[PDB]
């Protein structure tokens, strides 16, 4: 149940990555996002330092650690 | 994903379709469709053809369903009687356990090789835990055995699993050792006898001196056992790296481990084993970039195949049809070479 969703969700950000290298302002931005783009994801971190966080995990790490987790928001 | 989606049955390869949830059988020495009549409600990764030869575990990282083989019959010995699809009766395994826990995954299925007996199966778990089946009971494992020092697992809630394990030859303790594979290179030794209704099962006895000790623990990366069937026992450790550790298990009494040589496969990756049936001296590693064939004679590394990950490989040894590895590529190209 998790190794199968991890493995839908690279082929989905491939499929992305894909599209974005096909095309390649503002869908180009929301598909740097579908990837969890560094940058693109601190241009606008106009909400909160853990908004910023949360952001971040879903996009870079979808499996997220416990233990971890302090190294992640600091 | 390396998956292994084939077997052969006497001449017939049987390949695995996830789509239409059954084999395709071709008759090497004739296509029928094996139909599965309850379908796997997880991704098939892994085909293991019983001891027996009348049943088919289908394997997946989330549950295991057991495919009965139709009886041949007929002028041309044919499932059904040369019937272009066959309905097979199907029957899940543990699956109670795997819906139950979401965090659960198979690490690995054996079959108990005995031909004799009832086919057992082995299912290792996330878990630490071994579970051994009787296809007369499906719901309720005979035994449960966990995997933990004797004084989830504790062991397992300290990230240290269960990768693998094999069986070795018959041995006097008559039971067969049982060698388990932990992520961290650790191996232990179990005995398992099974006479007709009670199943004797050995105390965990995992003591392996390393012979070398390792200066760096055997990686966090072992994904592999397998046992040649020789005496002394000669234990095969692969890793994710692609090193390969040949250990000779001699008496120490917890027998001890000695690493006789250390074969790294140059891939440029987790590994599957494969005996070879005819060779004992040989066994095959096929990995996400191709297979590699090991002659143990320096050990002689051949890389046979370099690819497509590997979705099934199977090693015929027929009497007509000769030796001939096959294999089939993610993109369905069948490579079929003579050994």
């Amino acid at each position: 149940t998790l190794t199968e969703f991890e493995l839908k969700w690279q082929h989905w950000r491939e499929e992305c990555e894909r599209h974005l290298q096909n095309g390649t302002v503002h869908m180009e931005a929301v598909c740097r996002v579908l990837l969890g783009d560094e940058e693109v994801l601190l241009e606008k971190r106009d909400t909160t330092w853990y908004h910023f966080l949360v952001s971040r995990l879903l996009f870079k790490h979808p499996t997220v650690k416990p233990t971890e987790l302090h190294f992640y928001a600091q | 994903q390396l998956r292994n989606l084939l077997c052969v049955l006497d001449g017939d390869l049987l390949v695995w379709d996830a789509e239409e949830c059954a084999f395709h059988t071709v008759t090497l020495r004739g296509e029928q469709k094996l139909l599965c009549t309850n379908p796997p409600l997880f991704d098939v990764n892994e085909v293991l053809l019983s001891p027996t030869q009348h049943h088919v575990a289908l394997v997946g990282s989330k549950g295991v369903m057991v495919l009965e083989i139709p009886k041949r019959w007929g002028k041309k010995s044919e499932f059904e009687g040369g019937e272009k699809t066959v309905n097979c009766r199907t029957i899940p395994i543990a699956e109670r356990i795997f819906t139950s826990s979401t965090s659960l995954l198979l690490k690995q299925a054996i079959w108990y090789p005995s031909e004799t007996q009832e086919p057992h199966l082995i299912l290792l778990t996330s878990d630490n835990i071994l579970r051994l089946y009787n296809l007369q009971d499906l719901f309720t494992p005979v035994k449960v055995i966990s995997l933990s020092s004797a004084e989830r697992s504790y062991k397992a809630s300290l990230g240290e699993t269960a990768v693998a394990c094999d069986f070795g030859p018959l041995a006097v303790l008559v039971a067969y050792p049982l060698y388990i594979l932990y992520e961290t290179g650790e191996t232990y030794l179990m005995y398992i006898d099974l006479q007709k209704s009670n199943i004797t099962v050995g105390k965990l006895l995992g003591p392996l001196p390393m012979y070398p000790a390792a200066e760096d623990n055997y990686g966090y990366d072992a994904c592999a056992l397998l046992c040649l069937p020789c005496v002394p026992n000669i234990i095969v450790i692969a890793t994710e790296s692609g090193l390969l550790y040949h250990c000779v298990v001699l008496e120490g009494l917890i027998p001890s481990l000695y690493v006789f040589e250390c074969v790294e496969l140059e891939l440029a990756c987790p590994i599957k084993l494969h005996r070879d049936p005819i060779c004992p001296s040989r066994y095959h590693c096929t990995h996400v970039a191709g297979v590699h064939s090991v002659g143990l004679t320096k050990c002689l590394v051949e890389h046979i195949l370099c690819t497509s990950p590997i979705q099934g490989f199977w090693i015929i040894s027929d009497l007509f049809l000769g030796t001939s590895m096959i294999c089939i590529t993610c993109d369905f190209e069948c490579i079929v070479r003579p050994l």
